[PDB]
Formats: structure tokens, C-alpha cells, sequence
RNA sequence: AAAAUGACA
RNA sequence: CGCGGGGUUGAGCAGCCUGGUAGCUCGUCGGGCUCAUAACCCGAAGAUCGUCGGUUCAAAUCCGGCCCCCGCAACCA
RNA sequence: UCCUCCUAAAGAGUAACGGAGGAGCACGAAGGUUGGCUAAUCCUGGUCGGACAUCAGGAGGUUAGUGCAAUGGCAUAAGCCAGCUUGACUGCGAGCGUGACGGCGCGAGCAGGUGCGAAAGCAGGUCAUAGUGAUCCGGUGGUUCUGAAUGGAAGGGCCAUC
RNA sequence: CCGACUUACCAACCCGAUGCAAACUGCGAAUACCGGAGAAUGUUAUCACGGGAGACACACGGCGGGUGCUAACGUCCGUC
């Protein structure tokens, strides 16, 4: 599910999602899936963008997970009044800025890889888009 | 001591000559004989440390250093500061004179002696030794004795590594296996 | 420097009597004496022109001399009237009412916590009048435990001494003027429970001290047991420094007591003999005499011993 | 709190006392130290009492 | 009707007063004698020449003069020393 | 003083 | 989606009350009594104290998160 | 009510039924000085003895320690040990910091006596920041300050304290 | 006892590569703040003392945030 274990501190306050990423080239694959947009990716959609993949190429090569949701976010239950506390953890999510490498792969020919990689992005709720590894 | 005078002109030449050692330095000294036991059980009696330090006591003619606990461990059931065994640190004449009675009456009286281990080395030139039992030494009565007391006695050399520290002992006959 | 213990206690009370006091303060007369010093004592203090107040264990000495009998029992004192066995009566009435009284207090508290956590219903309040009560009760039970504790014991038994503890033929031991023992010949089996008896300054103290060796026999020869470990209780106390802490002469300076099978205790044998876990540093000095005679009889009781 | 407040009245005569703490549950012995006394204004012994 | 749902508390929330900890006095500032140059907790700050240390590590000026602010030192930590005018 | 019970053929 | 209490060898329950101590009764096993079974007598075994951490030298006990259960409260329109 | 950190936007301060923990103490040494010393952890060798006890030498360099939370500090140690000790003194205090105030705090230096050191010197409690309660009323010790005609006394005042 | 041994594994520590953090920092701005000097400008705009007050329910907009669902003409702070 990609949750982490044993954080620090269990709640974590907002933030904000300004300035572009960190992780925008390609270094342990050769084909990759670059983000274009902002938001927040939550750890049940990374898996579901996995099982595309997996299910895809069906046995062959290796697929790195290049991030990791490690950031609580909290949720008061249904018909709540304000205030009384911060609310109980539910889910996990790791914030996304334009040009990170989500996921990437080795050992599988580009043009099978780009109908693999036009599969997950169909799960993730940023316009992604297909990135190839150079010599830089 | 009786075996410093040997050793200041005689293990030099029969060392000088082999190691191809040009300085009366180069070659290795012999500069301290730490020894102690751990006693352990102790924690039932005091006693089992205030007859044993007599021991050391009895062997070297210096009164024993009591050590203590370093750091607490739940396993042995011990904490800081519990004496656990005595300690005595032999140097000088005193060095030399009980290397001496080690070596010649208190050696040969090892029940099942079949040589003198030669592995135990740690890297630098020391050597470490057992006795698993005190009453080989000519300063215990067999009848002031309650225990099996052992000792370990860690030869402490400036040599700079293993291969010579076997001929430092070995120019003194040590019957090494 | 010499006398015995019966002797030495008589020592002391000549030298609180040389004075001649209007006020005789005896903390424990009748320790070490024999019956007839105890016998001859009964008729000097009740000749006695001034004032007696003393403090006694002899449940027979208290009956011939107590003209009243006062109780000092948890910071209050209270007096008596009759002879020795009515307080006895008395008293277990104080202590059964009371542990009468003490039940019913706990009754209702027991049930004032129930209510403290129960639902509060629709718009009720929860008198507090009734909350501040309860703070009360809580408060109030920081007070007295009224039994003391029946300090509860226990020996550690080891493996079984050789047939034959002690053997001492044609033994003759005298000290300058008399002789204290003269041609002894004894033995002391395994499960023997032998009792000396005597009368004072007779070499009681000294014919042990011949047993374990402490001071030599004149002549005769002694043989000793052979897997032997012995618990030595001395007249006076004499292996518990006054100044080093109550935990610490408890098991010499040591955690980890055994008790029973396996040693799986520490510093839990003090709640055994009602010392308080708070008061475990205290230097030993301070303590009372009963205390300080239970303390030196907990740790022989705390180690293996066949004697 | 265990400690208990006392005072230590001088013995040079002169009505004078510092007060302070004590556990007296693990110190039976009475403190004794030198302090001064600003009526006779010298060094002297001072003893515990009430 | 369920219209009002309970709700919970919260296990913290409380806090303590602020110290006032700082610099009162920065460089190039003519400063008395006995007065208060820098609050510490620790001692960031270490004391230079013609100025002390309180029991708090507060550093006082101990004649008057101009505030200096100095990094010597062979573990480079900063001192703060008080000139002579 | 205590002393219960035992498939059918 | 709020409050109290519980979880301890096969069963029930103490020990959590200011932290070092794991026990009581029934049961289970092995002998004995009886023609045999009950009852009785004499001896043994059996628990990581729901689970994951955290302080402490030391946690069944103190603190936090989850899992199961049981009571209680959900009022004024 | 009090202490520590974040929110808090690189001086100070800054709110919420925001996110996390603590205190209501301890200590005649755990305080003052004068000497001396330097950990965690892993590797190798060694009687029982081991994953982890004591010991020896190597790497490492404070990842250790601090009476108890967190933060800031600490090798000149503020950590560890020992000798001697009572400055855990009395009267004051330039000049500052922080509060609406009540108050709270840091303090060179002056005088009187004292401790350690050969001295230069250091010492007005503890590495620092929590460990706390106004006034009124009353109790105890000291002090001719007052004393309702006068001499006392009672009762008030001032100082120390409950 | 020895592990005599295979390894789809639970994984310390180290090595090379790659990410995250309000309660991490071997780095580190812009602004703001404190003090000093200078000209120009501003009918003292500064401070102290004294007489009289009112006010202590704030609202939205921009920027930096806590909470909420990066919901609310929501709520609570900083600055304008
Ligand atoms: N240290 C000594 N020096 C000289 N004489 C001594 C010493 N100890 C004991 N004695 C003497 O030895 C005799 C026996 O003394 P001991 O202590 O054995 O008495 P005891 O029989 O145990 O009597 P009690 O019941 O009175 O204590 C006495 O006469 C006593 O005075
Ligand atoms: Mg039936
Ligand atoms: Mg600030
Ligand atoms: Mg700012
Ligand atoms: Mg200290
Ligand atoms: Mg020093
Ligand atoms: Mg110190
Ligand atoms: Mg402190
Ligand atoms: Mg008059
Ligand atoms: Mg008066
Ligand atoms: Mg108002
Ligand atoms: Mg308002
Ligand atoms: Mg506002
Ligand atoms: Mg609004
Ligand atoms: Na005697
Ligand atoms: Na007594």
C-alpha cells in the first residue's frame, strides 16, 4: 500500500505546493513518466497506476516506484461541529510538482513501453507524460 | 629481575640478528602483564569477591583494583557499579619477576598440558591466556579455596604486529604448540 | 569491655540510678537477665520511692508491675484501667471496631466511584456538592493503615549438613578466674534443635563463639561439619553498621535477593517485612529496636543455610 | 514533599537563625556549620533546633 | 432527530510565557557599564574582552565602550567584546 | 461420624 | 463516532492503586483407596499478562496507537 | 497556575476546544574551591562467560553523559573522581532587561568577616530555563522605638520567621 | 552439540545512485529591525508633565499561515 513505518510525529500541518521538482531526470530505468501538473498523489492511486503496469507487460523487466506518500492527511468524520481537536489520520499522499519522475522502467521495448505507461495515467489525477532517458 | 638481565643483551642479539633490525628499538619490549578475573557470581556473596581478590593478592603481591559494572545489562541482572572483579596491572621488576614464576613454576602444573596456544593473537602482537583453574600456582593452600577461580593474563608487547610477537616469547621459551 | 550482655545491661541501669531520679525512664529492663536477676528486679523497682515509667516485652514482668497501662498506638495514646489481661480485651475491641469502622468508609467511597463515571442522563448537572465530597474521601484516605502488616517471613533452606554438625570431646575451656567450661564432651546431630539455658555470664555467647571457631579452645579439640552454612544471630547485633542505608545491609550492599526458588526478587523482601519502599535509604542508626533486630534477622533468613 | 523546614539558632547567645530544609526521615544527625553572625559580627558555630 | 453529534477533546494545548531571549544591544552601539548585551540560554555567544557572564549566561558589559561582535577562535565561536572609549 | 452408583443378553 | 470498564496457564478471579513480587478455587496429568466409576488422599505440569511501540536500570501495572468485547449517553426545540 | 518545542512569517511579541511532553521536587552534598581524567559504539584476543558482564589493543571522536521533560549549550569541560571545606555569608549596589501595575530578573564594584589555592584568583547555592500563593488575621524569637496623669506593664511598630 | 547446507526471504551496518520533513541543518537570501553620520524636506511631525475623553462586538481585499475538504460572505493569528 506504500505506507511508512513508524513516523515521527503522527499529524502534520497542511503546507503548501509551490516551486517545481527535484527528481526530473531519468537515472535507474530507461523509459519514464514524467508529471506536468500539480497536486497530491495518494498511495492507493500509485498502486492502481502498479497493477497497470505489472498486468502489462506481464512479467518482463523491472518498475521502480520513484516516490513515497509519507505525509498523513486527516479527516473528520460525518456531520462534526468545528473545532474539538484536529482530525484522525486517514490516508497517506506525497505532493507532486512539475517534472517529476514518477514511475520508470528497464528491459521492455519503447513502443510496448508507451502503451504501458498510457495505461497508469489514466489513474492519477495529473496530466503526465512519457520521458526518455538521456545521455545528459 | 633474574630474567631482565637476560633479556637486555641476549633476546636483543637473538633478535637484532634474525629481524635484520639495525636499532636496539626496532625490536619489540615486553612493558606490562595486566591480569584479573571476573568473578560474575558475585551477586549472591560479597565474600566470592572478598576471598577472591585475595587471590590476585596472593599471586601478585599487589592488592587488587575491584572493577566495576561499565554499563548496566538487564540479562546478567547487573547495574553501574556493582564490583564484579578485581584487576591488577603488573609493571617493572614486579613484571619481571612474576614473568619469571609464570613461566617456570606455574606453567608445568597445568593439568593436561599439550603446548601453549599459538592463535590467540589480537592483530598487534598481545597475547591472552586462561588458566581455568588458580590452584596451579605455588601460593594456594587447597584448603582456603571454595571455588574453581580462573584468570585471564593478557601479555601486553609495543611489537607492531602478530608474526614478531611469537618470537618475543619464544626467545623465552614459551611452549608455544 | 568484657562483661556479657546480661552484665552489661546491668551496667546501664546502675549508671541511670546513680543519681537517684524522681523519674525512672526503663526502656526495656528485663533483655539479657536471667530469672533470678529478673526475679530480684521485680522487688527493687516496687521499693522504689519515686516514679517507674517503662516500657516492657515480658508479657509476666508487665502483670506483677503495672499500676496503669497506656497504649501510644498510631500517634494517639490512651490509658487503661485493670489488670494486664483486660487491656488485651480492651484493645482487640479498639482494633475490631475500627477495622469495623474502616470497611464502611471504603463502602461508601466504593460506591461514590461508580457514580463519579456514570451517564449524567438529559440535562442534569451532576451535584457538586456531592463531587466535592467525593475530592474529599479521596483526599481523606492519605490516613492511618490500621493493621500494622503481620510482617510475614520465610527461610531459604539448603542441601542437607553432613550427619554430624558439631563434635567437642575432653573440651575444657576457663577463663582466668572460673572456669566456664570444664571437660565437655557433646555431640550435635543433623535436625538436632538444641536450646542453651543458664544463668548469666555463664559462657553461653562464648561456648558458640568455640563452635565457630571464633576464639580457641584451651584444650580437647572441636570438629565442625562438614557442608555446613551458617546463620549467626549475635547478643548484640554487631554486623550492621549503624550509618550504611537499610537496603544495603539488607543483603550486603547487593540487589537481586532470593527468595523461595529462584532469585527473582529485589528490594521486594523489605514489603515482606513492612518497611516501606520510601524509607529504604535510611541509615540503619535510625532505626528502632525492633526494627533493627528484624532487619539483621531478615538477611540471615535471606541466604542458603543448613544452620 | 518530604523536606521539612528548620532553623539553626546560634550559639553565641545573640537571638539570630537561618532557616532551611532537611530530610530528616534519611539524616538523624543534627547539622552543625559555621555561618555568620551579624549581632556579634564573627564566624560561629550554628546548631539546628526547632 | 440526530441532529447535534458529540464530540471530542484534546489531549494538549497548553503552553508557557515568553522569555524576551536576544540581542538588546547589536554592534556599533556606545553601551554603559553593567548593562545587558545579549540573553542566552546557552551560551551562543561567549564572553570577549571587558564583558561577563551572569549565572544565566546573560553577558553584561563590564566598562563602557562600543559593542563588537568577533567569530576568532580555533572552534570559530562567537564572541562579543567592549572597546575602551 | 462419613458409606453415592453399576445398560440389555 | 462521544464516555467508562475489561482482555491475566483449559474455566472463573486477585495482582494494575502509584514499577521490581504472577497467585487462589475448579479443571488436566501421574500414583493411591474400590470388584469398578464417582467422592477422598498424595504429588506434578501448564501463562511472552489482546497486539505494536514509548519512558525507565527494571512494565501485567505508567503513557500512546490499533483489535475484540461489555455497559452507559445521545437532551432543549 | 508554571516550564520546553513547533505554529511564529531569519530582532521582541503574537491566536484557536491547533500539534507534542512535562512541574507542584531533590541535594549538608548532588554546593565552594584546588588538583587530575575523558565517552557511545563496533572489530580482534581471552576460563567458565553467553547477542549483551570483567579484561587487553584497534577504529571512531561525543552518535555518550548531565538528579527529573524539551530546547540551547558544554572539553578551558557545565561530565567522572579525590582532598580541604560552609560564600546555600551580613549591609549595600552604578547600570540594565522585562512587565499596565503588583512584581520578576542579571549585575561589575564598596565595606565587615570566611573557605580553598603557592599565588594570579574564584566563591552572595546547583549547566540555564518549572518545582509555586497577594493582603488581612494570628503564633514564635530579638530590639526601651512608643507607652492616653507619672513610673511600669499591656497593646502596637521595626527586624528574622511560621 | 556441530549446522554439516540449499535460498522464493524478516533485515542490521557499509558502499554507489535517487527522493521527503513545522516540531531535521555540516548551507542560506530578499525584506524588516537596532545604532551612528550626512543633505534636502515636513506650519514639532518627537518626548515629559498636567486637564478631558472615548474605545476594549470589528468587516472585507492583497500577501504569509494554523484549522476545515488548500469548502464557506466559515474560523483564528501577522502585516498593509
Ligand atoms: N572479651 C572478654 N574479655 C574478658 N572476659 C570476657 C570477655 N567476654 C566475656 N567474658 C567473660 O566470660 C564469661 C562468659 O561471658 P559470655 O559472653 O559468654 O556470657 P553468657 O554466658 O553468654 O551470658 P549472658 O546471658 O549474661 O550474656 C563472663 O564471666 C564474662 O565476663
Ligand atoms: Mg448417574
Ligand atoms: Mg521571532
Ligand atoms: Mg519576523
Ligand atoms: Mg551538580
Ligand atoms: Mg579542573
Ligand atoms: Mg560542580
Ligand atoms: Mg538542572
Ligand atoms: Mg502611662
Ligand atoms: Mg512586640
Ligand atoms: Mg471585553
Ligand atoms: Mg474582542
Ligand atoms: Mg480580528
Ligand atoms: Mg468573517
Ligand atoms: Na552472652
Ligand atoms: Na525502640
Amino acid at each position: 500500500m506504500l505506507q511508512p513505518k513508524r513516523t515521527k510525529f503522527r499529524k502534520m500541518h497542511k503546507g503548501r505546493n509551490r516551486g517545481l521538482a527535484q527528481g526530473t531526470d531519468v537515472s535507474f530505468g530507461s523509459f519514464g513518466l514524467k508529471a506536468v501538473g500539480r497536486g497530491r498523489l495518494t498511495a492507493r492511486q500509485i498502486e492502481a497506476a502498479r497493477r497497470a503496469m505489472t498486468r502489462a507487460v506481464k512479467r518482463q523487466g523491472k518498475i521502480w516506484i520513484r516516490v513515497f506518500p509519507d505525509k498523513p492527511i486527516t479527516e473528520k468524520p460525518l456531520a462534526v461541529r468545528m473545532g474539538k481537536g484536529k482530525g484522525n489520520v486517514e490516508y497517506w499522499v506525497a505532493l507532486i510538482q512539475p517534472g517529476k519522475v514518477l514511475y520508470e522502467m528497464d528491459g521492455v521495448p519503447e513502443e510496448l513501453a508507451r502503451e504501458a505507461f498510457k495505461l497508469a495515467a489514466a489513474k492519477l489525477p495529473i496530466k503526465t507524460t512519457f520521458v526518455t532517458k538521456t545521455v545528459m | 629481575a633474574k630474567l631482565h638481565d637476560y633479556y637486555k643483551d641476549e633476546v636483543v642479539k637473538k633478535l637484532m640478528t634474525e629481524f635484520n633490525y639495525n636499532s636496539v628499538m626496532q625490536v619489540p619490549r615486553v612493558e606490562k602483564i595486566t591480569l584479573n578475573m571476573g568473578v560474575g557470581e558475585a551477586i549472591a556473596d560479597k565474600k566470592l569477591l572478598d576471598n577472591a581478590a585475595a587471590d590476585l593478592a596472593a599471586i601478585s603481591g599487589q592488592k587488587p583494583l575491584i572493577t566495576k559494572a561499565r554499563k548496566s545489562v538487564a540479562g546478567f541482572k547487573i547495574r553501574q557499579g556493582y564490583p564484579i572483579g578485581c584487576k591488577v596491572t603488573l609493571r617493572g621488576e614486579r613484571m619481571w619477576e612474576f614473568f619469571e614464576r609464570l613461566i617456570t613454576i606455574a606453567v608445568p602444573r597445568i593439568r593436561d598440558f599439550r603446548g601453549l596456544s599459538a592463535k590467540s593473537f589480537d592483530g598487534r602482537g598481545n597475547y591472552s591466556m586462561g588458566v581455568r583453574e588458580q590452584i596451579i600456582f605455588p601460593e594456594i593452600d587447597y584448603d582456603k579455596v571454595d571455588r574453581v577461580r580462573g584468570l585471564d593474563i593478557t601479555i601486553t608487547t609495543t611489537a607492531k604486529s602478530d608474526e614478531e610477537g611469537r618470537a618475543l616469547l619464544a626467545a623465552f621459551d614459551f611452549p608455544f604448540r | 569491655s568484657s562483661l556479657s550482655g546480661g552484665w552489661l545491661r546491668k551496667a546501664a541501669l546502675g549508671r541511670a540510678l546513680v543519681s537517684n531520679p524522681r523519674v525512672l525512664l526503663l526502656d526495656q529492663p528485663t533483655n539479657h537477665l536471667d530469672i533470678e536477676t529478673i526475679d530480684w528486679l521485680e522487688g527493687f523497682l516496687k521499693t522504689f520511692n519515686g516514679t517507674i515509667i517503662f516500657i516492657s516485652h515480658d508479657r509476666s514482668f508487665i502483670r506483677n508491675m503495672a499500676t496503669r497501662i497506656v497504649d501510644l498506638d498510631r500517634g494517639k495514646l490512651v490509658t487503661y484501667p485493670g489488670n494486664y489481661d483486660q487491656y488485651l480485651l480492651e484493645k482487640e475491641e479498639a482494633l475490631r471496631v475500627e477495622e469495623l469502622q474502616n470497611a464502611e468508609f471504603d463502602r461508601k467511597l466504593a460506591q461514590e466511584e461508580v457514580w463519579i463515571r456514570q451517564g449524567i442522563k438529559a440535562r442534569r448537572t451532576r451535584n457538586e456538592g456531592r463531587v466535592r465530597a467525593l475530592k474529599a474521601m479521596r483526599r481523606e484516605r492519605g490516613e492511618r493503615r490500621e493493621v500494622m502488616g503481620t510482617a510475614k517471613m520465610q527461610v531459604e533452606e539448603a542441601s542437607r549438613s553432613g550427619k554430624i554438625v558439631f563434635e567437642m570431646e575432653d573440651v575444657c575451656y576457663q577463663v582466668n578466674g572460673k572456669q566456664l567450661v570444664k571437660d565437655f564432651s557433646a555431640q550435635v546431630l543433623r535436625g538436632d534443635k538444641i536450646a542453651l539455658i543458664g544463668p548469666n555470664g555463664c559462657g553461653k555467647t562464648t561456648l558458640l563463639k568455640l563452635m565457630l571457631g571464633q576464639l580457641q579452645a584451651d584444650s580437647g579439640r572441636i570438629h565442625v561439619g562438614t557442608k555446613l552454612e551458617v546463620a549467626y544471630f549475635d547478643q548484640h547485633r554487631a554486623e550492621l553498621d549503624p550509618d550504611k542505608t537499610v537496603m544495603d545491609n539488607l543483603a550486603e550492599g547487593k540487589q537481586e535477593v532470593m527468595v523461595n526458588g529462584k532469585p527473582r526478587h529485589v528490594l521486594g523482601y523489605l514489603q515482606d517485612f513492612l518497611f516501606h519502599p520510601k524509607r529504604a535509604m535510611t541509615p540503619v542508626r535510625a532505626l528502632s529496636g525492633g526494627e533493627r533486630n528484624r532487619l539483621l534477622l531478615a538477611r540471615l533468613f535471606l541466604k542458603p543455610s543448613n544452620l | 514533599g518530604i523536606r521539612e523546614k528548620i532553623k539553626l539558632v546560634s550559639s553565641a547567645g545573640t537571638g539570630h537563625f537561618y532557616t532551611t530544609t532537611k530530610n530528616k526521615r534519611t539524616k538523624p544527625e543534627k547539622l552543625e556549620l559555621k555561618k555568620f553572625d551579624p549581632v556579634v559580627r564573627q564566624h560561629v558555630i550554628y546548631k539546628e533546633a526547632k | 432527530m440526530a441532529h447535534k453529534k458529540a464530540g471530542g477533546s484534546t489531549r494538549n494545548g497548553r503552553d508557557s510565557e515568553a522569555k524576551r531571549l536576544g540581542v538588546k544591544r547589536f554592534g556599533g552601539e556606545s553601551v554603559l557599564a553593567g548593562s545587558i548585551i545579549v540573553r542566552q540560554r546557552g551560551t551562543k555567544f561567549h564572553a570577549g574582552a571587558n564583558v561577563g557572564c551572569g549565572r544565566d549566561h546573560t553577558l553584561f558589559a563590564k566598562a563602557d565602550g562600543k559593542v563588537k561582535f568577533e567569530v576568532k577562535g580555533p572552534k570559530n565561536r562567537k564572541f562579543i567584546s567592549i572597546e575602551a572609549e
